[PDB]
RNA sequence: AAACUUUCAACAACGGAUCUCUUGGUUCUGGCAUCGAUGAAGAACGCAGCGAAAUGCGAUAAGUAAUGUGAAUUGCAGAAUUCCGUGAAUCAUCGAAUCUUUGAACGCACAUUGCGCCCGCCGGUAUUCCGGCGGGCAUGCCUGUUCGAGCGUCAU
RNA sequence: CGAAAGGGUCCUGUAAGCAGUAGAGUAGCCUUGUUGUUACGAUCUGCUGAGGGUAAGCCCUCCUUCGCCUAGAUUUC
RNA sequence: ACGAGAUUCCCACUGUCCCUAUCUACUAUCUAGCGAAACCACAGCCAAGGGAACGGGCUUGGCAAAAUCAGCGGGGAAAGA
RNA sequence: GUGAGCCCGGGUCGAACGGCCUCUAGUGCAGAUCUUGGUGGUAGUAGCAAAUACUUCAAUGAGAACUUGAAGGACCGAAGUGGGGAAAGGUUCCAUGUGAACAGCGGUUGGACAUGGGUUAGUCGAUCCUAAGCCAUAGGGAAGUUCCGUUUCAAAGGGGCACUCGUGCCCCGUGUGGCGAAAGGGAAGCCGGUUAAUAUUCCGGCACCUGGAUGUGGGUUUUGCGCGGCAACGCAACUGAACGCGGAGACGACGGCGGGGGCCCCGGGCAGAGUUCUCUUUUCUUCUUAACGGUCUAUCACCCUGGAAACAGUUUGUCUGGAGAUAGGGUUUAAUGGCCGGAAGAGCCCGACACUUCUGUCGGGUCCGGUGCGCUCUCGACGUCCCUUGAAAAUCCGCGGGAGGGAAUAAUUCUCACGCCAGGUCGUACUCAUAACCGCAGCAGGUCCCCAAGGUGAACAGCCUCUGGUUGAUAGAACAAUGUAGAUAAGGGAAGUCGGCAAAAUAGAUCCGUAACUUCGGGAAAAGGAUUGGCUCUAAGGGUUGGGCACGUGCGUGCGGUUAACAACCAACUUAGAACUGGUACGGACAGGGGGAAUCUGACUGUCUAAUUAAAACAUAGCAUUGCG
RNA sequence: GAAGCCAGAGGAAACUCUGGUGGAGGCUCGCAGCGGUUCUGACGUGCAAAUCGAUCGUCAAAUCUGAGCAUGGGGGCGAAA
RNA sequence: GAGACCGAUAGCGCACAAGUAGAGUGAUCGAAAGAUGAAAAGCACUUUGAAAAGAGGGUUAAAUAGCACGUGAAAUUGUUG
């Protein structure tokens, strides 16, 4: 049984675009099959972790699948992870509360200064 | 090994074919023809090579238009047709 | 090579059509001096120069 | 004595001198003024019934029209020419035309027959899709037109 | 005379195969060991100075076989 | 420490040698076919003499017999000398 | 005729030429290592000796070592003399025919010569992107050919709205174009068959991508733009302009570990073939499953409960945890994994008939396991190194925002399913080399990659073999000298020679042992020793599965116990020990350090005089000086 | 067989010793590749205007190598011959 | 239109399919090569050879002009004396 194979395209060099795998055909013959590069998982824009629930594809393959498969049903879903979204929510709430507290303190200081001047 | 063994490494091309003069003199990296000087507007010629001038001078090709000018001058660049000639 | 441009392939086509011996009726013409193809090319002998 | 080597002679070889030839050079003299964006010179690729080249020509392609001449062309094939003629010819002349891809080369490019844009026309079921065809789109500058910009100078 | 063969003389070192109460041990079957037995197992022993070679520049053979023969061509006081 | 760097020595080792011999393959050799080049004034045995420290040709002697084959490296030739 | 020369006879031949006096010159040859052309001796000479090798019969033909078929013998030995490519060539490819020339011998053969034939794509490339870099434009130089310039000292343009003082107004800022990769980036095609010669291109079957138009079903909505899960997130859909954010594209080298495909290996079974003096339930061959999809699963990670010292979990490699570990239960990235569709109808193997050809026809099968420090590709989690930190752009997607647009005359501007339409141009033969490229050639040189079987062995070492290729390199005979290449030699053992040049000796592995010196790392395999075959045994080193009651009813509890320290099944390679046995040899071929004492010298690794010098030369780290805000 | 790590034995601790683990280095033997040390080597009108054989240096990197691109003679490039 | 020019190694490099063939990466470099006969009348037919060709027999004024072709020197070679 002939076990040795050839490239099926005219590129003879072992480059990153020249990836092959070995198949056995229904005709009983060993052959190569040119394959594409592996997809890369999308990553969170804050921490850089791999986003769960999102497929790992080459970039143009995302144009062929539907919206619920490309995202997570949550704010920033498919772009930021759940932990980072929770951190954003807590930080936003606490910073706005502190802004209100600082505004109240500044108004009290302004009123005290106005009373001292008057 | 500067001779025969070194000669086995000669498989690139310094010059390709020039679109203007047809010679294998178009430097593939400089994009300048060594013979006719393309893509400069003027054709390259020098007075230190009378032979090179005479290889490409007027009359060495076809003269598709210029060869008919002396006859038209001899008849005075006339227009029209002979009198009574068949036609429109 | 197998990879070639259109211009190169056109020149190779012209060379292939030129590569022939002269027709035998040429030698029977009146006052003929052509005895063979003096510009005949072979792939081993003289390079096309492309 | 033969063979061999050398010498002499005849004939035969080898080779291309000599002689004669010359549609070619060389030099002098006389005449003439005419390349190109109306796309030249040069390059490439093609074109004949049977051609690779030389020669001629450009998809109207060894050529078309017109004028003249007046019976060929010829290597083969095949046809002629009402010869008392809108007419043979690889004929001459040449005022009308055709003139592929290029090239100063001009939509942008060209180591690609790569990629465009604008306006028409035609065809395919077609207001949308597909295809084909035609005409266009370089730069500098001049005259003019028209649309503009700036408290630059003013009038109101 | 030639080709075989036979005999001699030399060279190597005991052929293939079969057999063996030879063989370290191991595993089965049963009389559960009394060559217990059968199987395998380098090797050993016997048949067996056996087998193989031997003139190619070894020897002998009218009397061990088979074949060949008085040519052909060239030249010569 | 490291080294295809230069040098001296010891053990082992051996045909380096005493001292040469033998075997194999490919050549050389012979045949069929195929078939160059270098080089070439003319040629090729010596001895003595040939003032210019040189003879192959001259003088005087020795001598001296066709045509050849394998080798050889004195001489002549032979070093992009 | 002194002579340079002149004249005549004879032969050959075919078209012009001569004497005399003047005129005129490119006017007289043995040399110039003269120029061009032609030809000898040498000479039938040197030679046609690397790459192991050829033989028999038959056919063809005038003719056969180098044509073909068969029969034998060999070689390459998977880093090939194999199967395919990039550069370069350009028809050398295939068929038919062939005088000469060429194939340093022959030739019926040929990559030669002659006439013809052959290269089929939306999916493979080019075409697109940008890299290093190159060239226009503005503008400035230069007598000028032109030089710089590529974001500039440029008025370098996009979008929206408008019924009114109708012939306007508003918004925005970033600049600037092009070329540049058949190995970088990148949308999409697989299997079977088919030709003399092409095939991921033709034919059949089965798919995919991109773009466009417009329907049907389904979805959503009277709570107008879905629902479910505590959550990680899920599900066939499930609005989303400007302007923004983010992700993908998109990335080093090396080390060990784990998963998957393929290959290699072992066992059983059907069928076929070979062996068969004897033995061999034997040795060998076929036993396959693509793209594209569905479905169930697969390390990391993440979520929930809960709160850990008697610290625990845990990798070959020591990391992780009150910033929440272990445990228990979940969610997800990731298939070249299992099953199913494709798909047995294909391919392959075997058999029985038919058959001038045309042509075939019909049966039977194509199954079940196992193993691994194996080889190769791929994926994953780790780790190491850096005064080195290991592209860009086209392109695609998600989100933030909420502009618009949206319903019961039903509406829909739904990234869901199905349906409709379209996909141009160019390359595509063959060689890729001891004959298709370069070296003047069919030149032992040189020239970038992919696939890579069995045995021995540590091993893509050497040696032998299978598939697939070759058997091509002038032949025949003889066996002198001298050679080239390979060997052996008694006794002595460097007496040889300038010089131990060359050869010989050593060599793998296990074990014992190992000095000075030292920058403490080395020296070191120092040195010096013991051993190694075959056979029959013994011992050691592993994996998987599996616990009693009481109830409810295969799971839930509440218990009870750590002799499972036991059984059943399965499996591979190492290591140690012992007896027996042959011996001149036991790493039996192959493969494979001679060792030591010192001196000089350059620190080391590295680099150069291609084609006479490889070194104390150069470089190097370290050190020192000088200049510059 | 370098750091790092595990265990055991000590030491008041810092540390010391022993056995493992681990897999560093312009480290080392060596195949391919790259290079080019030696041989009274082959060849010397050669297979070759630099080739052939054996031997040798290096072999995880200051290693080897393709394509694209840049530097052009008053020049370039130069681990400098 | 001419010449007290050259007459195929001359004369232009080129009298000819010459700026061709061929060489070089490239700029560039750059040949050799004319003559059957008045007319192809370029050898029918026979014969020997596989063929190339040979011999007869022909064509021609001449093949002592056979597409190696006018004439046909020398070097050098074969046969005969
Ligand atoms: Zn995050
Ligand atoms: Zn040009």
């Amino acid at each position: 049984a002939p076990t040795r194979v050839t490239y099926r395209r005219r590129n003879p060099y072992n480059t990153t675009s020249n990836r092959t795998r070995v198949i056995k055909t229904p005709g009983g013959q060993l052959r190569v099959l040119h394959i594409k590069k592996r997809g890369t998982a999308p990553k969170c824009g804050d921490c850089g972790i791999k986003l769960p629930g999102i497929p790992a594809l080459r970039p143009r393959e995302y144009a062929t699948i539907s919206k619920p498969k490309k995202t997570v049903q949550r704010a920033y879903g498919g772009s930021r992870c759940g932990n980072c979204v929770r951190d954003r929510i807590i930080r936003a709430f606490l910073i706005e509360e502190q802004k209100i507290v600082k505004k109240v303190l500044k108004e009290q200081s302004q009123a005290e200064k106005k009373a001292s001047k008057k | 090994t500067k001779g025969t063994s070194s000669f086995g490494k000669r498989h690139n091309k310094t010059h390709g074919l020039c679109r203007r003069c047809g010679r294998r003199s178009l430097h593939n990296q400089k994009k300048v023809c060594a013979s006719c000087g393309y893509p400069a507007a003027k054709t390259r010629k020098y007075n230190w090579s009378e032979k090179a001038k005479r290889r490409k001078v007027t009359g060495t090709g076809r003269m598709r238009y210029l060869s008919t000018v002396p006859r038209r001058f001899k008849n005075g660049f006339r227009t029209g047709v002979p009198k009574g000639a068949r036609g429109p | 090579p197998s990879h070639k441009t259109f211009r190169i392939k056109q020149k190779l086509a012209k060379a292939q059509k030129q590569n022939r011996p002269i027709p035998q009726w040429i030698r029977l013409r009146t006052g003929n001096t052509i005895r063979y193809n003096a510009k005949r090319r072979h792939w081993r002998k003289t390079r096309l120069g492309l």
